[PDB]
């Protein structure tokens, strides 16, 4: 997936409430929305437990 | 631009405006337009002839 041209925010989707697991390195979570970056990528796959 | 002209359009200017951006990031190489054509009662309905 590629995102470019867009303002959106993390925080909505981080309050779902239902999400198993989580994990980020580089940037801490409560400090990522602020640092600006270029484009954002998502790689979505299927993966057993 | 509303006109009142079948063919050799006017020499008056306009310019334009942009609407909304699309950022793909991919090179386009080819294009082709798109047309609607109407089936009525006089014509058969079949779109061969
Ligand atoms: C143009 O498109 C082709 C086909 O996807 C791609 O291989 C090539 O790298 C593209 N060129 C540039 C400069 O993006």
């Amino acid at each position: 997936k590629r995102i470019s041209n867009c303002v959106a925010d993390y925080s909505v989707l981080y309050n779902s409430a239902s999400f198993s697991t989580f994990k980020c390195y580089g940037v801490s979570p409560t400090k990522l929305n602020d640092l600006c970056f270029t484009n954002v990528y998502a790689d979505s796959f299927v993966i057993r437990g | 631009t509303p006109i009142n002209l079948v063919r050799d359009l006017p020499q008056g200017f306009s310019a334009l405006e942009p609407l909304v951006d699309l950022p793909i990031g991919i090179n386009i190489t080819r294009f082709q337009t798109l047309l609607a054509l109407h089936r009525s009662y006089l014509t058969p309905g079949d779109s061969s002839s």
